[PDB]
RNA sequence: GCAAGUCUGGUGCCAGCAGCCGCGGUAAUUCCAGCUCCAAUAGCGUAUGCUAACGUUGCUGCAGUUAAAAAGCUCGUAGUUGGAUCUC
RNA sequence: CCGGAGCGAAAGCGUUUGCCAAGAACGUUUUCAUUAAUCAAGAACGAAAGUCGGAGGUUCGAAGACGAUCAGAUACCGUCGUAGUUCCGACCGUAAACGAUGCCGACCCGCGAUCCGGCGGCGUUUGACCCGCCGGGCAGCGUUGCGGGAAACCACGAGUCUCUGGGCUCCGGGGGGAGUAUGGUUGCAAAGCUGAAACUUAAAGGAAUUGACGGAAGGGCACCACCAGGAGUG
């Protein structure tokens, strides 16, 4: 259990510390991953030059051509 | 409750489509003694089927009505179903001697 | 079975350091 | 009763020996264990028949209480308590049902067998589980005649006494019959009742012919 | 014939029944139907 | 080991009121005990009690009127001002109404009410209502 | 409960466990309110007056209800010690 | 195997008339066809032939399911019987040693109608585990 | 879900067991999760007491006994009707069959 | 359409021997006839459905789909009720769960936050409910802040009386059937905490059975 | 979900809608439009961070039999926590 | 013999006898007087399999050979059989290593058995047995559990947590990727410990209910089934 001793603040507050990496949307805000994979390298928006134009097909049970561009 | 309030036994509506894999609903309305087998299923409750046509069909109307036991009366059949023993009650003597 | 993919996993990092271990 | 007339007397005594009311059975409830004297050298529990005299008035107090003696519920499901309960319910004017207990009888209101007492009273509290059972779904009391082995789940007045066999629980039967008329103004406490012990004795159909 | 008739069939049909909208719409009735 | 017997003494009192009990035996006496104890007395929770004095530790058997909800403590005993003690009210008495927060202050073993009119701190034992 | 101004606020003042000191709620229906009859010094006749006890559906199930009327009939003397 | 419908009703005919039915299937027949007003010949067959089946049980003793009024006054009659003497007003009575003590602990531990019977030395009540 | 308090065996307060073999298929199972049966039977069927009585050279002579200790495991006792599957409540009789 | 009660309790009610509803309460008398409630309350008694959840029983030949009704009944002064019934109609099943609701009416007690003013407004003390997994803590709040809470169980505390709450629930609160029975089980303790008000010596009084014994 | 159309025309698992569940398989309340209606309003939608939601980081205040979970077990220092008792 | 019995920290432990050291419980009006509880990085022990060096090698038996079976059968079955299985020394430190339930302490239901120590009581048998009591231990039933929980179930608590706090250690954070990559470290090796991320996904899963199904068991019923047969049909 927790230990609730007078002087744990510090078995506490690295217990809690520690932990928290676990936590899979913490782990992904507080890494050089998930952040250099990230194309926009944490922009909200971006501009680009279109390449192709591509149509992936949606998944099932649905049935239908995404109009997508290669940019 | 019409049938209720006017009449003794029960009855049944059934207005729907029966047989269908879209129009698949029975709604069955059954309460009130319903008798199904047997002979006596023709003198103690009439059948009717009618048709309703509509704009999206044509719906059935399957109506089971069970009349009540009257004694030479034309609110209901003469003759007690089969299933069914009635005895009068014992009579009173108390001159015994 | 989850002991026969154990057992692959083990076949298939037991190859990964002899190709490893070649090219040194 | 803690008066000097509400003490039991010599042929009250010899009456409990004899018919075998102190006989406790070999096993022994932790609820009942403040009635018991001593346990005898066969396993046997000796249940104080002070004590028992004392939850006897005690039980008709509660009784006397009730207004309408309708309003009393004496079940027997045994055979053994069936006719006991019967001479008692017309001793005192209560109800009865010597039968077999119907499930619902209590709590049913539809059913045609529905009857709400205010003071139910039972032979034996594991034998006529299902009535006391019943009874707590409703706010109805309970004076049983408990056995030492006898367990207390739903037992308001707990009656100390050998509840199994004939001529034990027909006495108790008729002890409370008496104690009841007496508490109202129908015996004058002097002269012995005129009612006999063995009205109240279940007889096996063995020897009723003869 | 079939070996195994209990099967799919097409592919916009199914061997068990089912709607479009599961109830709703202007054809068949099956939707929220509670408080009438 | 038996450590904090005041928790020890509160956990069998509040087992032996919903037991339905009248008497509960208390076996590690103490003064921060009898301090608890009485300030729950004087507000009409428990009755009384006798100190059973062996040459030990001793033993308490007080008396259940049936008037107590649940007594408990507060295990690291934090250090109570007198602006935090409003927030422990909310979170441990059940009610603006009733409920007490035994505390311990210089000028002794009281209530939460108590410290406020001499108006001093200290620290937190536990709780009753 | 009052309103401050000697205003009883409570809609029902519930009977408490004469054993326990516990409420007896609203739906409570294994509880018990048994009266026990009282009797003439002299011939020990029922007069008319009677005691109210309260036993809640806990102490009743539990099996304490026989056992705290005989200690609530022994502290208003009817049963003997 | 008979029915419910026949069943019920053959119990109800010896309930309500028990000084007309005999033991014939003839003559139950005929008064069963009296009052009872059967739409059916073959049920009416039917009531009367399990209605002569049980008059063999009930000649032969009572029944759980009917209750005639010949028989409840017997046992109206045996429930109210009182013997001469009481079975517990017994000259001598044989108590052991433990309960002699219960009475002396009492205020009346002397009478005469008291044997002080010696239980056997031993303790041999239970049962052999196994 | 466990199915069992004992967990199919008779085990308290031990860690292992001498594990025995089955007697129809000679399986390894522990001695006391084996569902045991002492068949004790005569040498000679009732079937054929009646011949050798008559061809006994003796005047009293009782047969003897064929004492057979079955360990059975839970696979092969079941397929041979040995023990049964029961209710959820009519699992918990340890009482013997008569 | 009269009422011919079956229970010596709505015999009673129905002669003017019992005034009162509180008297049913004080007594702890199983209230078994629907019709012994709208008899003293029968005048402000607003219910409304909480939730149609059609439940289904897989069959040889398919899905036997039975609809539930959770409806919550009360005088919106110190009377709530919750009543459950699943019939496969849902017009007879919302009928027979209002039958249900009125039996299950109790009464609710109600305290005041701090000062004592006027009449109560919040709960006594906090109090927590229980079902199932989802549990809810009622906690008495200020004199003008309303029910925070949750839509579903604010129709309970609306119709309770309740003015004031600051409730905390816990667990699958999205179990509309759970949620509202814990919520009502909530308040079913505010007149079964004892508290130092409550220390008086019960002074006992015949009950409507024995007052009314030879009637 | 979430206040607001079994409306009309077009498309026919196409084009498209949809945060999520889903909708479109020729009679679509969910697509493309007309009409109508709803919400906030000189504002409003969207994208990415951040906070409350979240008692899903739990000191207050979570869990670890079977849903993710108590080291195979024991010893052992730092660390944490430690019976009663002195003027009432 | 052998048990829902004992012992051990676990793993584990069953022929007789002897030797060596150790241990729980009980008994005590003996002694010390807080010396204690739980414990990072450390350390001992640790089934089976496996590794190294010797001894041994009866049975069994990975691998392998062969004979069947089958559409195929490198499987299940059968006949032979290597490493192993046993012992000694030294490594590996892994299991469904499970009560899937850490350790210490307090309060908390009842009943009857069982093992050990102690105490008391009435006889029987030459200590054994019978009836109670106390402490400790492995468990069981009734609890329809005063209570807990999503049930199942739990009184070796999984009870005394919204009325939330006795002390402390380890440890979980949707399912996959993955106990994978890399780095460190240990090992003769096999591998152990430590241990991610990109990416992918709207479920995975727990308990219980109803139905369907079973080459699961028990109990029953018809020539649209069969036995015994009559007519055939193909
Ligand atoms: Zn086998």
């Amino acid at each position: 259990g927790k230990c609730r001793g007078l002087r744990t603040a510090r078995k506490l507050r690295n217990h809690r510390r520690e932990q928290k990496w676990h936590d899979k949307q913490y782990k992904k805000a507080h890494l050089g991953t998930a952040l250099k994979a990230n194309p926009f390298g944490g922009a909200s928006h971006a501009k680009g030059i279109v390449l192709e134009k591509v149509g992936v097909e949606a998944k099932q049970p649905n049935s239908a051509i995404r109009k997508c561009v290669r940019v | 409750r019409f049938i209720m309030e006017s009449g003794a036994k029960g009855c049944e509506v059934v207005v729907s489509g029966k047989l269908r894999g879209q129009r698949a609903k029975s709604m069955k309305f059954v309460d009130g003694l319903m008798i199904h087998s047997g002979d006596p299923v023709n003198y103690y409750v009439d059948t009717a089927v009618r048709h309703v046509l509509l704009r999206q069909g044509v719906l059935g109307i399957k109506v089971k009505i069970m009349l009540p036991w009257d004694p030479s009366g034309k609110i209901g059949p003469k003759k007690p179903l089969p299933d069914h023993v009635s005895i009068v009650e014992p009579k009173e003597e108390v001159l015994s001697t | 079975r989850a002991k026969w993919r154990k057992k692959r996993m083990r076949r298939l990092k037991r190859k990964r350091r002899k190709m490893r271990q070649r090219s040194k | 009763g803690g008066l000097d007339v509400l003490q039991m007397k010599e042929e009250d005594v010899l009456k409990f020996l004899a018919a075998g009311t102190h006989l406790g059975g070999t096993n022994l409830d932790f609820q009942m264990e403040q009635y018991v004297y001593k346990r005898k050298s066969d396993g046997v529990y000796i249940i104080n028949l002070k004590k028992t005299w004392e939850k006897l008035l005690l039980a008709a107090r509660a009784i006397v209480a009730i207004e309408n003696p309708a309003d009393v519920c004496v079940i027997s499901s045994r055979n053994t308590g069936q006719r006991a309960v019967l001479k008692f319910a017309s001793a005192t004017g209560s109800t009865t049902f010597a039968g077999r207990f119907t499930p619902g009888t209590f709590t049913n209101q539809i059913q045609a067998a529905f009857r709400e007492p205010r003071l139910l009273i039972v032979t034996d509290p594991r034998a006529d589980h299902q009535p006391l059972t019943e009874a707590s779904y409703v706010n109805i009391p309970t004076i049983a005649l408990c056995n030492t082995d006898s367990p207390l789940r739903y037992v308001d007045i707990a009656i100390p006494c050998n509840n199994k066999g004939p001529h034990s629980v027909g006495l108790m039967w008729w002890m409370l019959a008496r104690e009841v008329l007496r508490m109202r103004g129908t015996i004058s406490r002097e002269h012995p009742w005129e009612v006999m012990p063995d009205l109240y004795f279940y007889r096996d159909p063995e020897e009723i012919e003869k | 014939k079939r070996e195994f008739e209990r099967h799919s069939g097409s592919d916009r049909s199914s061997v068990r029944s089912e709607e479009k909208r599961s109830g709703s719409g202007s054809r068949n009735w099956g939707s929220v139907r509670d408080h009438m | 080991v038996r450590m904090n017997v005041l928790a020890d003494a509160l956990k069998s009192i509040n087992n032996a009121e919903k037991r339905g009990k009248r008497q509960v035996l208390l076996r590690p006496c103490s003064k921060v005990i009898v301090r608890f104890l009485t300030v729950m007395m004087k507000h009409g929770y428990i009755g009384e009690f006798e100190i059973i004095d062996d040459h030990r530790a001793g033993k308490i058997v007080v008396n259940l009127t049936g008037r107590l909800n649940k007594c408990g403590v507060i295990s690291p005993r934090f250090d109570v001002q007198l602006k935090d003690l409003e927030k422990w009210q909310n979170n441990l008495l059940p009610s603006r109404q009733f409920g007490f927060i035994v505390l311990t202050t210089s000028a002794g073993i009281m209530d939460h009410e108590e410290a406020r009119r001499k108006h001093t701190g200290g620290k937190i034992l536990g709780f009753f209502f | 409960m009052q309103n401050d101004a000697g205003e009883f606020v409570d809609l029902y003042v519930p009977r408490k466990c004469s054993a326990s000191n516990r409420i007896i709620g609203a739906k409570d229906h294994a509880s018990i309110q048994i009266n026990i009859a009282e009797v003439d010094r002299v011939t020990g006749r029922f007069n008319g007056q009677f005691k109210t006890y309260a036993i809640c559906g806990a102490i009743r199930r539990m099996g304490e209800a026989d056992d705290s009327l005989l200690r609530l009939a022994k502290t208003d003397s009817i049963v003997a010690k | 195997v008979r029915t419910k419908t026949v069943k019920k009703a053959a119990r109800v005919i010896i309930e309500k008339y028990y000084t007309r039915l005999g033991n014939d299937f003839h003559t139950n027949k005929r008064v069963c066809e009296e009052i009872a007003i059967i739409p059916s010949k073959k049920l009416r067959n039917k009531i009367a032939g399990y209605v002569t089946h049980l008059m063999k049980r009930i000649q032969r003793g009572p029944v759980r399911g009917i209750s005639i009024k010949l028989q409840e006054e017997e046992r109206e009659r045996r429930d109210n019987y009182v013997p001469e003497v009481s079975a517990l007003d017994q000259e001598i009575i044989e108590v052991d040693t433990d309960t002699k003590e219960m009475l002396k602990l009492l205020d009346f531990g002397s009478l005469s109608n008291l044997q002080v019977t010696q239980p056997p030395v031993g303790m041999n009540f239970k049962t052999p585990r196994g | 879900t466990k199915k069992r308090r004992n967990n199919g065996r008779a085990k308290k307060g031990r860690g292992h067991v001498q594990p025995i073999r089955c007697t129809n298929c000679a399986r390894c199972v522990p001695k006391d999760k084996a569902i045991k049966k002492f068949v004790i039977r005569n040498i000679v069927e009732a079937a054929a007491v009646r011949d050798i009585s008559e061809a006994s050279v003796f005047d009293s002579y009782v047969l003897p006994k064929l004492y057979v200790k079955l360990h059975y495991c839970v696979s092969c006792a079941i397929h041979s009707k040995v023990v049964r599957n029961r209710s959820r409540e009519a699992r918990k009789d340890r009482t013997p069959p008569p | 359409k009269e009422w011919v009660p079956v229970t010596k309790l709505g015999r009673l009610v129905k002669d003017m021997k019992i005034k009162s509803l509180e008297e049913i309460y004080l007594y702890s008398l199983p209230i078994k006839e629907s019709e012994i409630i709208d008899f003293f309350l029968g005048s402000a008694l607003k219910d409304e459905v909480l939730k149609i959840m059609p439940v289904q029983k897989q069959t040889r030949a398919g899905q036997r789909t039975r609809f539930k009704a959770f409806v919550a009944i009360g005088d919106y002064n110190g009377h709530v009720g919750l009543g459950v019934k699943c019939s496969k109609e849902v017009a007879t099943a919302i009928r027979g769960a209002i039958i249900l609701a009125k039996l299950s009416i109790i009464p609710v007690r109600r305290g005041y936050w701090g000062n004592k003013i006027g009449k109560p407004h919040t709960v006594p003390c906090k109090v927590t409910g229980r079902c199932g997994s989802v549990l809810v803590r009622l906690i008495p709040a200020p004199r003008g802040t309303g029910i925070v809470s949750a839509p579903v169980p604010k129709k309970l505390l609306m119709m309770a009386g309740i003015d004031d709450c600051y409730t905390s629930a816990r667990g699958c609160t999205a179990t509309l059937g759970n949620f509202a029975k814990a919520t009502f089980d909530a308040i079913s303790k505010t007149y079964s905490y004892l508290t130092p008000d409550l220390w008086k010596e019960t002074v006992f009084t015949k009950s409507p059975y024995q007052e009314f014994t030879d009637h």
